[PDB]
């Protein structure tokens, strides 16, 4: 289940956890959205070799379920975003937690906030393409997060 | 059928209903577990369910992961006791989800377009249990379900 969020040239594909049963159709959805990197914010539960053969690299940035990402995760998440946009600005970055409803949309929200959107605008933009995509606790920390244009160039 | 009812008029009235009004609830549906083996008893109960598209779940019945088509069973050897997972890993039948408030007219057109197949599963976002919100399947709707709704409603 994909969802393409795009703001100021940056493209995010909020997917769910791919399975070995349907990994082929997951790869085509990535290629259809020009996705080279998949950021996994849940525990690993699928084979990563097949994705690597098709050019899709997988980055593990997991954290506790239903919580807010630690700073080390936020910094690395912004770091990999700045690396991929400079490598190919037309390339989208895929992010997935178990169902693409929690930890993955929160990272996209932080990126949208770092690009100039208020947290309520970022959350609404995500929920416009992904119904029920943030819990109240993760929202309680999105409202306290302070950006500083960490994705300026 | 049903007298060659006007599909245009029938499809218009489908806007007044949603998938939750014609879906088969997950407790009433015939489904297969991913760990099931395709011996003769299993193949027989699939052949006698009358369905051509069998939902396949993993762990919980609500965790639907793929689909089994009767065509996928044509060339299996019931003596081999072939695991259903081995079959599903080969065919990799995709699975598509909609929400309960999805109106039948949009579902009817999406079925006729063939972008998602002819069976759609109905899920909801369960956000009560602490943790990330997760999807929970509650039922399934098919193109045949929409057709008989059109047939049962000729004026």
């Amino acid at each position: 289940m994909p969802a393409l969020i795009e703001y100021k040239g940056m493209k995010f594909l909020i997917t769910d956890r791919p399975s070995d049963i349907t990994i082929n159709h997951y790869i085509m959805e990535l290629k259809k959205n020009n996705v080279n990197t998949v950021v996994r914010v849940c525990e690993p539960s699928y084979n990563t070799d097949e994705l690597e053969t098709q050019g899709i690299t997988v980055k593990d940035l997991a954290f506790e379920d239903g919580t807010f990402p630690p700073q080390q995760v936020v910094d690395e998440w912004f770091e990999v975003l700045k690396d991929k946009y400079q490598q190919n600005p037309e390339a989208a970055v895929a992010v997935h937690c178990v169902a693409g409803l929690g930890r993955a949309p929160v990272l996209v929200a932080l990126a949208l906030i770092e690009l100039g959107l208020k947290y309520e605008a970022a959350v609404e933009m995500i929920r416009d393409k992904r119904r029920g995509a943030i819990n109240a606790k993760q929202l309680s920390f999105l409202e306290k997060y302070k950006p500083k244009a960490r994705l300026k160039h | 059928p049903l007298g060659s009812v006007n599909i245009i008029s029938g499809a218009l009235e489908l806007r007044k209903k949603t998938v939750a009004d014609v879906m088969t609830h997950i407790n009433d549906a015939f489904m297969l577990s991913l760990d099931a083996l395709l011996d003769f008893e299993t193949v027989s109960e699939i052949m006698n369910s009358g369905y051509s598209r069998i939902p396949v779940y993993d762990g919980d019945r609500k965790n639907i992961v793929t689909l089994l088509y009767i065509k996928d069973l044509a060339f299996v050897d019931t003596d081999d006791n072939t695991p259903l997972k081995t079959l599903c890993e080969f065919y990799q039948n995709p699975v598509h989800f909609v929400f309960e408030d999805y109106t039948l007219d949009i579902m009817f057109n999406q079925f006729k377009e063939g972008t998602i197949g002819h069976i759609a599963f109905v899920h909801r976002v369960n956000n009560e249990g602490d943790g990330d919100p997760f999807y929970e399947t509650v039922g399934l709707v098919t193109l045949e379900d929409v057709i008989e709704e059109l047939i049962q409603a000729e004026i």
